[PDB]
Order: structure tokens, then sequence, then C-alpha cells
């Protein structure tokens, strides 16, 4: 959240927010407040069955919300409705590529540096997004 | 030596990843 | 930085050593030069440390020679030979230093006449009066030219005026017919 | 006019530093060198700060030695050993230096016996009566020679006749096993 | 001949220069090393004129340094910094030079603490006892390692004993981050 | 072994050349340097012979310089520009010399105000008490900074203390625009 | 480490060999420079041996020459000539060295008038007062430049004040018309 680009640090400004790694076991942990057990309180010698049926139906509405529908949009989708994206003012996503970028290796050939190899990646590529209508005014951001 | 240099995508199979959301 | 691999001179790993001490008396060319070596080694690798007294019982000006044998295998005509020195001298000499030729039926030479010797000039790294460094190679024929003797190698140290004195250093010398193979973190 | 990125020698960056001071005893090779180091630093990267006073009490010729311990995880038989030294003397003794290789037991020796010491000659930019100064390397073979030992390197400094008298500079020395990134303008 | 156009320290053209005179007082790395420099250049790049008197108020042996702040831009971790050294001294003193590093939160360093200052030592093309002159490089990390401090860098000049008198020379140096386009004939 | 072809420093062949005798008396960096030259070549390809007296009439340290005109057609912002130097003095007075450049709009400069100088550190091959040697060069802008003006490039030979007395030898100097071109066998 | 194959300058194998004795007197070049040879070799290829007395009968400063004779068969215009000397002076002269060409209808000169001979500047490795040493070459115009002359080169060297006493070492030099074949381990 941060207000103005001068509130932003010098590494950030200059080369953009960092973002997650590619997703693994120790990347993509469970959101770190995920329940590890659900405590239902009972009277001192009893225990309201009912209840406890109620309370399980309950933890189900916070796990599935913790899991993946932190988002209000998402939770939306749940109920199998939708959400404009003007509904949380978000983004809209108009074009997602992706790609491998290899390259090849140079060899070393002087005395020293015969045996050698540097790498030099170098890939081409293609972005292209299909005619796109624009409701309203505002800006076409391309990041990478 | 074209798969060999990129790590696989692990797609086929159901899904691991709950992150909360999406998440790129 | 990137380290520089390559070197005018490569001293012998663990082996061809040998310690000089007592006396050394350097002679003139006219008579005949000492080489201070009976256990003189010839993987063409030798490294000689010195810790002797220089001394002028014979000739005041002259030189002494720290000799090896070559390796006469190799059917290349001629091959690379590289020295390093290091002496520092008691007495103010001035020394010189450079690599030397020259043959003999004998297989241990304790001496060399000075109209037997061929010189090969080197870059000289320091020559204060108390101290020469060198550290070059140069190119010489390995073959015996004479059919029947052994061909020695070596590095000669002269002066114009020597002086009674203690030495210390290290000659060391080879002959290039190997490069020590050597870790090269970028490979 | 273009950069040269290649060295004899990288002097270690912010690290395995060390200053000696106090008094400097040379010996003789027949006795045992002053290994002027009980905080003997190792990742074969050191830098050695001198500000001591050379002093005569037992020999008035001879030698000490500043040490540094290899890292022998290599599997690479034998790496390359680079030193830097810049040595002023107050007293003329005409300086000379050299790479060295020693093995023992003990993991900060304070001393080594001449006859265990191994060397290594090398191009000495300066060796004037009162400065020494050079930057060079050698190709030392890393694995312990005695089952059971621990291998060191360094550069040694010695002396046909010293003098008592301060003395300044800085030994570094290291062993290649890693090359310094460095920004290079063009690429 | 082809020329060569590779050179281990190139100098500033045109810029960064500033004449030292005065007396230059030098002192021991137990305290404050003089930074004779109020109008310290810093595209490192740094051409300083010395015509001052050396003189030994404090100590009798010591050093002085001429500095000249990094550019701290580059992301690379470290670059290469060339200084290059002519001084002839007036009484002999046997110089010794070298490059530092050492940091300060001041825009312009009067002195700085021994303790404070890191060594580079360079291959030193000469050292007799009127004469030090050098052309080489080291290379240094250029991030400030204290968070809020300016790096500083250049070339040190020590001696085991100084002699009062009059210095002269020239004491350059630069951090290469740009390498300075030359007209080569054959291209 | 193969021939070193690569050379910093290439003397000009035939041409460019003028003996300078007489008295030379060096002067300090407050006043006007000497430019020892009326017959001031420029091709720059200079070689100046010296057969001369080093007088100290004016000051006791300071001093002279040998210059060639620089060629100016070149597009290129600036070349390179070598000298060769080999002086032996008879009085003990440690020389150092050094690449230099200054413009003025006469042809022929007879002095140059020390104010007007912009020096060039170089490689000092030798630096004793009697000579100094060198072959190196330095990167210069070679158009003129004030229009108007004619640019003269050469090197200065100074001295913290002169000694009367004889001085010979040859400062060689060139901006290079060509190399020579040389026989290699093995082409 | 890898073995260095280039070099500045090859000293002949097994032939152009002579030794000079007796005195040598130097000379100003007002007048007639002495060429030490009568048995003036010429495959460009030269070695000489010094073990003569340097005589200051007629100046007290000047120079000698030790010349070889250039083959000008090649029809290319110019080709490296390469020097290696090691001279040890026994009286503190402070020698001097560089390569020289000049012409003579004579096939045996003896003396060349020091108004005919052109220099050529070199990389002096070491000028002590007692020796200097040198490995280098240039580039020199290989023809005749007078029809009907025989083209000379060789080193000279020179001093500011010579001091009457003995010298000894060698004059290499060599006109690179061929590179020596060697022996390297990896091909």
């Amino acid at each position: 959240t941060e207000a103005n680009p001068s509130n932003l640090n010098e590494d950030d400004a200059r080369y953009g927010f960092r973002c997650c790694h590619l997703k693994n076991i120790w990347s993509a942990p469970l959101p770190p407040e995920t329940k590890l057990a659900e405590e239902m309180g009972i009277e001192s010698n009893s225990i309201d069955i009912m209840g406890l049926q109620a309370a399980y139906a309950q933890l189900h509405t916070e796990q599935e919300r913790t899991y993946f529908m932190q988002r209000y949009r998402d939770v939306i989708s749940s109920f199998g409705g939708s959400t404009s994206y003007d509904a949380d003012n978000r983004p809209l996503l108009v074009m997602h590529t992706d790609f491998w970028a290899s390259g090849y290796d140079v060899d070393g050939t002087d005395q020293s540096s015969l045996g050698q190899f540097s790498g030099r990646v170098q890939q081409t590529f293609k972005h292209s997004v299909p005619r796109f209508f624009v409701p309203e005014h505002g800006v076409m951001m391309t990041l990478a | 030596m074209k798969k060999a240099r990129r790590s696989p995508s692990r797609r086929k199979g159901a899904r691991l990843w709950y992150v909360g959301g999406s998440q790129f | 930085m990137y380290q520089n691999f390559v070197t005018k001179h490569d001293t012998a790993i663990q082996t061809s050593r040998f310690s000089v001490t007592g006396n050394v008396i350097p002679a003139a060319p006219t008579g005949n030069i000492p080489v201070i070596n009976g256990g003189s080694i010839t993987a063409e690798r030798a490294v000689v440390n010195l810790y002797a007294n220089m001394n002028v019982s014979t000739s005041s000006d002259g030189s002494f020679i720290v000799a090896m044998k070559v390796d006469t295998s190799p059917t290349d005509p001629n091959c690379v030979i590289s020295a390093g020195v290091n002496l520092s001298f008691a007495g103010t000499s001035y020394p010189i230093v450079g690599i030397v030729r020259f043959e003999s039926a004998s297989e241990q030479p304790t001496s060399i006449a000075g109209s037997e010797v061929e010189h090969y000039p080197i870059e000289m790294s320091v020559g204060s009066g108390g101290v020469c460094s060198a550290r070059d190679c140069a190119t010489v024929d390995i073959h015996p030219r004479t059919s029947g003797n052994n061909v020695f190698v070596g590095v000669i140290c002269s002066s114009a005026k020597w002086t009674s004195g203690r030495v210390i250093g290290t000659i060391a010398t080879t002959q290039v017919i190997h490069e020590y193979q050597v870790l090269q973190p970028l490979k």
C-alpha cells in the first residue's frame, strides 16, 4: 500500500516488486494461519452432538475460505455467481504469455581459456494481445 | 537436451497448491 | 579479477631438491666454473637451496653454476628451459644470472671449463648490489652435439667483483616437457 | 585503453586479515623458522599486516614465515597459490621472498623446522636494500603427503645479513579456488 | 610492431585533478593516517599532483593516503581499482605503496584511523631508496559495508624510516567502470 | 620460442630525430617548465637524444620536458601515446618520468607554465639513483580543448633533489595512429 | 601452470658466438663509438660474451657498441630486432642500453661515428649502479638506405660517468626472421 513512488525503496522503485518463487512444497505452504485444530466447547459432562455437527459445517466454511477463497471475487464464484472487474477494482488481465529462455555456449579458444565455456542465453518471443475493446479511459500495461 | 535445461511442469495430475487464491 | 594461469617458469613439485652448504669459490671464464652439485638432479626439474658462504679464494670476479641434467628422450629438436632464482648476498657484489648449456661424458660434473659453456641471457627481475632475482626461460637444443655426452643445463651466477660473505636463496630450474595441471575454478 | 582484468595474485576481500606486531626473530634454515602467526587464517585467503621490529637476537642471517592453511577439499591434485608482498625495512638487509609449503599435525604452527619447508621461487618485483616487493604465484600440490597432517602454504622472507630495525608492509597470499567476479564495462 | 592497447591502469583524462602542497605528516597505523585531501575527487577518477615537503613531526615511520570516493551506483558486487604512482623523495626513505579501502560517514575525510583501513598489495615497479613507482590494480567490493557510509579507495604510501625532505610526483587512481575508447589503426 | 610482436611503445623509424646538448635548467611546477626543443618534431613520432649537462641554476628540485606535437587529424576522440626513455645521470638525483599534455597557440613552445601541464603516470621500469628507464603509454584526448591552440604531448623528467652533472640517453615518444608492419616468419 | 612460450627475445642456439676481452674504451657521441667486434657475426643471431676491462682513457662518459650484421634478403620493409643483455660492472657507473642501427660500406666496422648511429630505446629490466639487464626488441627498417652499404644493428651501452674496472656478462641480439620451434607438451 505505498502511497507515492517516493515511498518505495531503492530496489523496488527501480526494478519492480518481488514476486513469489515458482510453486513447490516449501514456497507454496498453506497460508500461515491455517487451522491445525478447531476447538468446541462442551458442558462439564455432556456434548451436544447436534452442535458438533454444526461446528464442523462452520469449520468447513472457514477452511474453504482460508485455503482458496480469501478474495471476495473467489467467494462469490464459490456460489456459482460472478463479479465484474469493477466489483473489487481488479485490473483486467488481457493476455498472459509464458516461455523458457534458452541460448548457447561460447567456446573459449586461447591458451588458458581453451576448454572453457560461457553461457549466452538469447530467446526470441511473441506476445500478442487480440483486439480488445476499451470501455473507459485508462492504461494498457504490459509487464514481464 | 532440450527438456534437461528446464525444470518440469508437473502439469499432470490434480491441484497441489492451495495458497489462499491465485498467485502467479 | 581473473587468475593468470600461464607462467614463464614452473618450479618442480616435491621432487628434485638438494641443499648446498659450505663454501662456493667462484671462478673466471678462463678457468673451470664450479658446478656446486654432486647430487645433480635431472628430471630437469631441480630446486637447489643455498645457504653457503661466497668465498673469494681464487679470483675476485667470476661465477658459479647450478646445473641439472637434460632428459634427451624427446624427438623434438629443442625445448624450453626455465629457471627461477632468488639470491640475497651479504656482501655487495651485484650478482647476475642466466641459463647455460654444456655437455660432459661425466654423470656428475663437479666443474666445467668456461670455454665449454654456452650462454642464454634472461630477463633479470632485480639486480641490486645485494640481491638478484629472475624468473624466465630460453630455447635450447636438447640433443647431445658430440655423440656420447650427457647434456646439462642450469643457471650461472656471475659478478664483476665478488665480496666474501654469506649467500642465501633458491635456484630452481626445469626443462619443460610437462605443464603441471592446475585447478581453474571456471572450468 | 582496454582494462587488464587478469592478475597473478588477487588479494582477499574484507576477510582473513590479521596484524602482526612486536619483535620478529629471523632464523637460519638449520633451525626452526618463525611462523609469525597463532591466528593463522586459512580460506587460503590471508592478508597479514606488518608493523613490527626486525630483531637479530638469534642469527644475523635467516628468515621468517607468514603462513596460511590450505583448503584440501578440491579433488584436483594441485592448484595455484599466489602471494603479494610489500615490505619496507628500516635497516638495509636486502630482503628476499618466495612461496613455501610445509605440513604439520598442528592447527596453529608457531614455527617450522627449516628441513621441513619446501620452496617455490617467484618473480620478485623489487629487491632494494630496504624494500622487497612481489606479486606472483606458483603451482603446489595441495593434498597432505603424510596421512593426518594439515597443509600450510605461505610466503617466506629471508636475508643474507639482517639489520635490527622496524619493518612495515603487507604479506597477502591466497590459494586460487575462486576468481573474484568483477565489473567489466563492455559485457 | 603491434601496439599494446590493454593496460593495468588508465589515468583520468582532463578531469579530477588536484595539487597537494605544503607539509605531509606521515603517521603510524596505531594512530590516524593523513588523507592529504579536502578536495577529494571521486568519479573514482583522480589524479593528485605532489609537490610537498615530507615532514617527520609525529612518527619517524608511518604512512599517508591519497584517496578518492567510489561510485556505488553499479549493481555489480565489486569492481577493479587501478592506481599509477611516481614519487621521487629527496630523503632516502624507501617508499612503498598499495591500494586501500575505508568507509566514512564524512564526505571529505581529512584522516582515517589505521584500524579502519583495509589493504590491497600491488606489483611495485620500483622501490629504490628515493623513488617508488607502480601501475597496477586490485579487486575491491564497492558497496558500503556499514549502512550509511561513503566508500573510499586510494593509494597509501608508507616507510619503515622516513626522512624529512621534499617529495614530488603523481598519484593517479581510478575505479574501472568505463574503458576509455582509443584509436586502433587497424580497425 | 614464439616471438612477441606486440609492444607498449614503438620508436619512430629513421625520422623525427634531434639531439639536445648544452645545459638543461630544471624548474619547479610553480614556475615555467623547460621544453628543451625548438626543433620540435611532430609526426608525434619523436626521438630526442640527450647528451647535455643537468644544471641547477634555478631550483634544486624540479623537472624538464621533451615534447612533440600531436596530429589532430583523426576524428577519434583520443588515441594512445607511448614513450620510451633511458637516462643515465652522473649525479644521483633519482629521476622520474611520465607523459604530459599541454596546449599552446605557439608552434615551438620553449617552456610551459607548470599550471598548464596535465599528467599521465606510467610503469617506470627502473628508478635507481642514477638511471630511470620506462617504456609505456597512456590514453590522451587529442583534440585542442581551447579553440585555436596546438596540442603537445611528451615525457617529463622530474626529481626531488637534482645534482649538477652530465646526463645521457634517449627520450622517444609517439602517438599511435599507425602500427609499423613487421615480418612475422609464420605468416 | 601453463608454460609461457612467447618471448621478447630468443637467443641464438649453438651459433654466432664470440668472446670479447681486453680493454673497452667508451666514447662520447661527438666522436666515434667503439664497435668491440672484428669477428662480427651476422645471421643477425649474435651472442657476445664479455670479460673485459672498462677503461676510461678517452672520455669519462660515453658508450660502446656490440653489433651484428642484418640479413637484407627479406622483401618485407622492416622486421623486429631483439636483444638480451646482462652486464655486471665492478665500478659503479649505472650502465644503460638500447638497440641501434647504422650503415657502413665496410664488412667489419671497428667503430662508428656517433652522428651515424640511430637509436631505439628498450624496456630496461634493471639499472642499478653496477648492473644493467634487459630483454626486449624494437622495429627497424632492414634495407640499406644508401645504395651500397651494409646494415648493422646491435645494442649500445652508455653511461653518464663510467668507472675504470672489470665488466662481465652477455650481449645477445637477433633479427627475427625465424621463430625457434619448441616442444609444447600439449600439442
